[PDB]
């Protein structure tokens, strides 16, 4: 609001928690040997 | 107006964060030649 | 000064060919020839089958 | 799963809080936070980050030592409680009110 | 009066574009 | 053929051949050093002592006078010998680099992964690529520290903002406050405040290079000692063409930035060796005309800005953000102070603006540098687009074309 | 201009800039010599 | 076990079943391009005159203020602004924002972001469909030209007032002033651009006439031949050898691009490279690297100047320049 950085911090937090919720059930802990990661855990 | 500046700032940051976190959401996997 | 004849030139120059195109398309829909996704004519006056049956 | 996160969270939060207590005890908090140049604080934050992720990063996978860690865990709990109040005593009183 | 005609022509062009995009002939693949 | 690449794309045959890739890169580096040394040798061979550097098409000698080599007070060029030894050193280093690149490309160890596991690499081995990136980041930070050593300990840097007309000044108090240093980076890029270009003194320059060297050093050891995290591993493409595309995007950004930098900034590129900027020359014309009109015996030559700023009128009013070392002594709190104009105008400022009047068939070296590096930056952005697309499509596996047996579009439901 | 002990090296200096660009034409004639393999 | 909201959002955004593909680049493209579209339409229909020159003489550009579609434009920002960032919240009033050419800045910035995101979106859909990703490289040439005409020339000249107006007559005025100040006609890069555009039209008409000429008979008499092609068919719709023989006999014995791959690469490459070079020519002329100057190139024995066609072109440039430099 006042210093205009809370608008920046607040919005990327809200979308960031949505992204973190998606990232939580991604089994990306194991490392792959490939050009790109084809592993995407789609719940539904 | 300061309120218009606030609304434009949060809309711009919202769309930019949508772009940024969307491209971080395993974008190279979203291709038709994905190895199952 | 509003040019009186210029208004008719814009109006009738737009309305009449738009009318001609709309009338041609509507009667084409009645004959089942208003799609390009159909086979060529199997016979003179008989339109071809559509791609999706 | 949450216990594994909480276990390493408690010991490492304590371990940082121990070294903070020995710092303010041998130097006799927020006064040193402002007196130090911000290049030095960025220098400190950098070397902790390399240590926390590379050289002192935990791999995910005798009666004297099992009590010593419990002593360390108990002394870490006290050092954690003291530090957050020590800054407040510098915030209001300015000096640790003996 | 002229500006009304100009606005009507431009808006009608955009309407034609909208109809050409969203109410187009659906492409069917020959079988 | 064996790799499928034709002769016109024959350097693509070196993607999986690390030894010849190293040879090609070292040979290209030798070519770069050869051009650098040969160009400064060419520039000193054609250098006329009486003329300024920007009047004889010099681009590499002005880069040396900025570093405080062979330059006197006021921007005068004293000795050509330091530029000569710089050229000779670059020639000899170029010979060494060319020999090394030719050896590694022709008779060196082809596919050196097996022979030298420390030097060998695979594009998908993220640990090894992060190690290489960290080593080169450490080298870049060391180079920035070398510039700081030049600025603060060895000789010094030419300070165009020094009183009296500029002099080579050794800086002893760099701006180490991260608020100012990183507010330069987070500055808006529009008029008034010009992002990084708006650096107007030597102190912020050397302090920012200290911060950059420290950041590059710590990032280098970070990338050497760590591995990319899960989000980074799932986001990027791990292949040589992808890394080339990322470097192309970064290099394009830097090329456009340096083009605007040499066009606008007169601190890292002083107007004594590179010549005046466009706004600098326009305000020079206005200022010299005002000097003539005041010496003849508000005025139409100046105007009152809405922000209470006294600035030159006419078409020159769009360049009211221009700051020059010969305007700042006459510029006070509200801008161009009327009292300061006709009271203490020193004669060194009078000749400088009159000199910048004529350099408003002539192409300034600022124009050459700006246009050339802008051309290169844009085409490197185009190359980033090409190589990024090709890397992503080759990683996914359809860079050769659409498979006839399994066409992806035929498996999707109709759009409408 | 060029320093006095190296003033005799004036003519070789003018052709020094053109060596990097002619390396590019060397790659074209090398491929033309082998018939663009 | 339920799917997270972000997973459904990512599935819908990158869905290939949408009527218009959105994608992550479209998340930037659609709001910016819809912002610039509505703002352009409103400013074109009704907007008070903009004092572009900075000396209290405004230029009318809207339909409601007495100009038609041809003369209507979104006038560039004022000379007082220069290259300053001028959002709607940094003006004292909406009237002062409209008086200084703020709509131009808003529309231009949103449009530039939108076309860069359009390039990215073209790559994105090429990736989701499994095709080769170089259509975006082809679109990078008109985007570069728009960037040079709207952003980069104001950067070099130091004012957004020197950008191209968003109108027809404003575009012509920009062209005339640019020719007066830089002689773009004699610039080699504009010659490459004209060669690219003329050659692109030539090659488009040539290829189209060659394919249309050799269409294989599949329809009846006077029926449209376009029904002879079936969407999704595998067999070729035209006789390639007959068209190649015609093109070979037209100029010289073996001149037909027998491989259609390099023919289509040439078709895609020629106007793209030409537009790239004319964009870079316009961008380099922003920093006063003007075109060829062949003025007073012919003199007689006594020193008198014999004019050439370049001198007549220079006289035209001088006339436009003295009518543009309003009290320089
Ligand atoms: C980043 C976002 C890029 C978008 C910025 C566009 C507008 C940039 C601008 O108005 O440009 C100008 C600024 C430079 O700022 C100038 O900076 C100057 C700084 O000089 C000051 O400081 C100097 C210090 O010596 C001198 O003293 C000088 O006299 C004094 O005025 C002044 O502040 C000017 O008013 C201010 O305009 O550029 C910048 O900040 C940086 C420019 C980034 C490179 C150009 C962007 C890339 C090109 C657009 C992309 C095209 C892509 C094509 C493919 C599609
Ligand atoms: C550091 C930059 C860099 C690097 C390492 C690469 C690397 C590669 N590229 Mg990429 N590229 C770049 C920048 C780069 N490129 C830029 C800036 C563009 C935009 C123009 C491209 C666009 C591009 C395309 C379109 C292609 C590549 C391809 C390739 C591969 C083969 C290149 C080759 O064999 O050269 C051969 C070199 C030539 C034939 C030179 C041609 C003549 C040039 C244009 C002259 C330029 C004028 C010069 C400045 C002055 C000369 C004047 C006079 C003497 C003639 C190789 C992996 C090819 C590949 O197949 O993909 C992997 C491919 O098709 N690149
Ligand atoms: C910066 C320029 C550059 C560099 C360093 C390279 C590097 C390389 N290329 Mg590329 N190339 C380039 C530009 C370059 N290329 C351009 C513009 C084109 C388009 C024409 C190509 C087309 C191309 C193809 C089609 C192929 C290569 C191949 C190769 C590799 C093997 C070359 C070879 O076998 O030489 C043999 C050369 C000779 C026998 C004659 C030249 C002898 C020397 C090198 C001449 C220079 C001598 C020098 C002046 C000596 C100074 C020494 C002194 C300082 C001590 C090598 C790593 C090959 C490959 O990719 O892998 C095998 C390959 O098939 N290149
Ligand atoms: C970007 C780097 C750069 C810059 C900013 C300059 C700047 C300058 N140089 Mg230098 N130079 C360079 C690199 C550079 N040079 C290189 C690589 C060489 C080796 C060929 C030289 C060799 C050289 C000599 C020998 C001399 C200069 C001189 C000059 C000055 C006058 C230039 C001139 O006469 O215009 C000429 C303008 C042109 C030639 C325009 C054509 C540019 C190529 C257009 C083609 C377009 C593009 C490349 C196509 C690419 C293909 C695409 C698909 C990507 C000017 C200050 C002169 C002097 O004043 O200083 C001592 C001088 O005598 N230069
Ligand atoms: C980027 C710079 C670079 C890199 C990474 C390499 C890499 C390598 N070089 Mg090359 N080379 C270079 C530039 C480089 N070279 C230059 C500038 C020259 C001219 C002096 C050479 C001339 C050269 C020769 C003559 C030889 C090498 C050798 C080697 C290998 C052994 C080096 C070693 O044991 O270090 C140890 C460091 C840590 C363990 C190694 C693969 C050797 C070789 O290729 O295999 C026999 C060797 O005999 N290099
Ligand atoms: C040349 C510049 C450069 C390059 C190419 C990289 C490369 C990378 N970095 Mg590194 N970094 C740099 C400079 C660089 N770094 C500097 C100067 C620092 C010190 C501040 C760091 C500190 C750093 C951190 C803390 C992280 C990266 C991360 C990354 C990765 C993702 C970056 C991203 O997506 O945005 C990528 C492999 C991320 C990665 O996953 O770790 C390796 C990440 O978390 N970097
Ligand atoms: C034809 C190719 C070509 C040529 C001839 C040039 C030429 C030039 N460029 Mg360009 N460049 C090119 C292609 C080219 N460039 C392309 C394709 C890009 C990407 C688009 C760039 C990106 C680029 C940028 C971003 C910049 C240049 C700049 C320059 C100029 C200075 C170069 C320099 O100093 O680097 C030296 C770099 C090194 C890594 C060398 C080592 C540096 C360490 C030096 C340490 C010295 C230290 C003080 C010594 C202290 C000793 C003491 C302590 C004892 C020079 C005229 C600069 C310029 O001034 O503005 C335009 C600049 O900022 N270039
Ligand atoms: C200039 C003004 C004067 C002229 C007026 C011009 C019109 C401009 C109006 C602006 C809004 C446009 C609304 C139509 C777009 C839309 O809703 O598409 C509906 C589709 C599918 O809808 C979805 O489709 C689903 C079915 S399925 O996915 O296709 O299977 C379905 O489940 C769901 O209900 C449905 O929502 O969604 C998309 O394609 C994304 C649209 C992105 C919105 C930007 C529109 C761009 C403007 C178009 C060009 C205008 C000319
Ligand atoms: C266990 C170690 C310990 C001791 C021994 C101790 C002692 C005193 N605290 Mg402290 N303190 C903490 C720890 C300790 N405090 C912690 C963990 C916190 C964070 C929750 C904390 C916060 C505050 C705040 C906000 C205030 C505060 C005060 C006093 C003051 C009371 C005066 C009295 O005893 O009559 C005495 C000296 C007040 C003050 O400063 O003076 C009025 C005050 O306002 N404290
Ligand atoms: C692989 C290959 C390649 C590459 C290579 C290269 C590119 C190389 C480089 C090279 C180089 C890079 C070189 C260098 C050289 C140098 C030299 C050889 C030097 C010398 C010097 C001198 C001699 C000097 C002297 C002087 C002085 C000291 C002073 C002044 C005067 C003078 C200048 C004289 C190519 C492509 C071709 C082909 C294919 C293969
Ligand atoms: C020297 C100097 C200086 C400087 C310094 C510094 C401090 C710097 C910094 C710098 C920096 C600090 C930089 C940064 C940068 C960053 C960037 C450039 C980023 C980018 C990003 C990216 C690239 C990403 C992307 C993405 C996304 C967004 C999403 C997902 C996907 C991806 C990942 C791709 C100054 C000016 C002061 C002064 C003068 C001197
Ligand atoms: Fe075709």
């Amino acid at each position: 609001d006042d210093s205009l950085g809370f608008v920046l911090i607040g919005v990327t937090a809200v979308i960031g928690l949505a992204w973190a919720q998606w990232q939580s059930y991604q089994d990306d802990g194991d490392d792959f040997f490939d050009t790109y990661d084809s592993r995407r855990a789609a719940a539904a | 107006m300061f309120t218009l500046k606030i609304l434009v700032y949060t809309v711009v940051i919202f769309f930019i964060s949508l772009f940024t976190f969307g491209f971080l959401s395993s974008d190279p996997s979203r291709n038709p030649n994905r190895k199952d | 000064e509003v040019s009186f004849g210029a208004f008719l030139a814009v109006i009738l120059g737009l309305f009449i060919p738009v009318v001609f195109l709309v009338t041609l398309y509507i009667q084409s829909e009645a004959q089942g020839t208003a799609t390009n996704f159909r086979l060529p004519d199997k016979a003179p006056g008989v339109p071809g089958d559509r791609y999706d049956a | 799963g949450k216990y594994r996160r909480f276990q390493e969270m408690e010991i490492k939060h304590g371990r940082i809080a121990m070294l903070a207590t020995l710092h303010v005890f041998i130097t006799g908090t927020l006064a040193s936070w402002a007196a130090l140049p911000q290049a030095g604080w960025a220098q400190i934050v950098a070397v902790v980050a390399i240590l926390d992720n590379s050289l002192f990063a935990q791999d995910p996978n005798p009666k004297v030592k099992e009590y010593k860690l419990n002593i360390e865990r108990n002394n870490g709990r006290a050092a954690m409680m003291g530090i957050i109040g020590m800054m407040t005593h510098e915030y209001l009183t300015g000096n640790p009110l003996y | 009066m002229e500006a009304l005609v100009y606005t009507f022509l431009l808006i009608g062009t955009l309407i034609v574009i909208f109809f050409a995009i969203f109410f187009r002939d659906p492409p069917r693949i020959v079988k | 053929e064996s790799t499928g690449f034709a002769w016109w794309s024959g350097n693509a045959r070196l993607i999986n051949v690390s030894g010849k890739l190293l040879g090609a890169h070292v040979a290209h580096a030798g070519l770069m050093v050869f051009w650098c040394g040969a160009m400064t040798l060419f520039e000193v061979a054609h250098y006329i002592p009486e003329k300024p550097l920007y009047e004889q098409g010099c681009i590499l000698i002005p880069h040396l006078t900025t570093l405080g080599w062979g330059v006197g007070p006021g921007g005068e060029v004293t000795d050509v010998y330091p530029f000569f030894v710089v050229g000779v050193l670059h020639l000899i280093s170029s010979a060494v680099l060319g020999f090394g690149g030719v050896y590694h490309s022709l008779i060196g160890p082809d596919t050196l992964e097996e022979s030298f596991p420390f030097f060998g690499y695979d594009w998908r081995d993220k640990n090894k690529m992060t190690t290489i990136l960290g080593i080169h980041l450490i080298l870049l930070g060391i180079g920035s520290f070398l510039l700081v050593a030049k600025a603060c300990f060895v000789g010094g840097l030419y300070d165009t903002w020094a009183p009296g007309g500029g002099d080579v000044r050794i800086v002893t108090a760099p701006t180490l406050n991260p608020l100012i240093i990183f507010g330069y980076v987070l500055k808006s890029p529009f008029g008034g405040d010009g992002w990084i270009i708006s650096v107007n003194n030597l102190e912020d320059l050397v302090g920012g290079h200290i911060w950059l060297g420290f950041l590059c050093v710590v990032g280098g050891i970070w990338h050497i000692l760590t591995k990319p995290f899960a989000w980074a591993r799932r986001t990027f493409v791990w292949s040589g063409e992808a890394y080339l595309s990322y470097s192309l995007a970064a290099l394009s950004v830097m090329g456009l930035t340096a083009s605007v930098f040499v066009w606008y900034n007169n601190t890292a590129y002083p107007s004594e060796f590179f010549g005046p900027t466009g706004p600098e020359a326009s305000q020079s014309q206005a200022f010299t005309f005002l000097v003539r009109d005041q010496r003849l015996g508000l005025g139409k030559y100046l105007m009152r800005s809405p922000s209470g700023e006294i600035i030159f009128g006419g078409e020159t009013m769009r360049f009211w953000d221009m700051r020059a070392p010969w305007v700042e002594p006459l510029r006070g709190p509200n801008g161009l102070d009327l009292n300061k104009i006709r009271n203490d105008i020193q004669p060194w400022q009078e000749r400088r603006a009159a000199e910048y009047m004529t350099h408003a068939n002539y192409v300034s070296p600022r124009s050459w540098l700006t246009t050339s590096h802008f051309f290169l930056g844009f085409f490197l952005w185009v190359g980033h687009l090409w190589h990024a697309g090709r890397a992503r499509a080759a990683a996914a596996g359809f860079e050769k074309g659409i498979n006839r047996e399994n066409e992806p579009v035929l498996s999707m439901r109709p759009l409408d | 201009a060029l320093p006095e002990p190296y003033t005799a090296f004036r003519p070789i200096v003018d052709v020094m800039p053109a060596i990097p660009v002619l390396f590019l034409l060397l790659a074209f004639v090398w491929q033309a010599s082998v018939g663009f393999r | 076990e339920s799917a997270s909201f972000w997973e459904q959002f990512c599935a819908w955004i990158t869905s290939t079943e949408n009527r218009l593909y959105i994608g992550w680049f479209g998340c930037l493209m659609f709001p910016t391009l819809l912002t610039a579209t509505s703002a352009y339409i409103i400013a074109f229909i009704a907007a008070p005159p903009v004092d572009i020159d900075g000396i209290r003489e405004p230029v009318a550009g809207s339909l409601l203020y007495g100009n038609n579609i041809i003369s209507g434009a979104v006038v560039p920002s004022s000379n007082a602004i220069g290259v300053h960032f001028y959002p709607i919240w940094e003006a004292a009033s909406i009237d002062e924002w409209l008086y200084n050419g703020g709509p131009y800045q808003l529309v231009v910035f949103h449009f530039f972001i939108g076309v860069c995101a359009y390039i990215g979106r073209e790559w994105e859909l090429s990736y989701r469909l499994g095709m080769r990703p170089w259509i975006c490289v082809a679109f990078s040439a008109p985007v570069a030209a728009a960037a040079a005409v709207f952003v980069i020339y104001p950067i070099g000249q130091g004012s957004f007032s020197d950008g191209m107006p968003l109108g027809i007559s404003g575009t012509f005025n920009f062209m005339l002033v640019f020719q007066a100040e830089h002689n773009i006609l004699m610039h080699p890069f504009h010659m490459l651009g004209v060669a690219g555009v003329f050659g692109g039209s030539l090659f488009s008409a040539m290829h189209g006439s060659l394919v249309t000429s050799s269409l294989i008979r599949e329809t009846s008499e006077n029926e449209s031949l376009n029904y002879g092609y079936k969407f999704g068919q595998e067999e070729e719709t035209y006789n390639i050898v007959a068209a190649h023989g015609y093109f070979g006999r037209l100029i010289f014995q073996y001149a037909s691009f027998n491989n259609s791959r390099a023919l289509h690469f040439f078709l895609g490459a020629w106007p793209v490279v030409g537009i790239w070079f004319t964009a870079m020519g316009v961008a380099t002329m922003a920093f006063n690297l003007n075109g060829f100057n062949f003025n007073q190139s012919v003199v007689d024995s006594q020193g008198r100047v014999i004019n050439t066609w370049a001198d007549i072109l220079n006289r035209s440039n001088l006339g436009m320049e003295v009518m543009h430099e309003r009290n320089a």
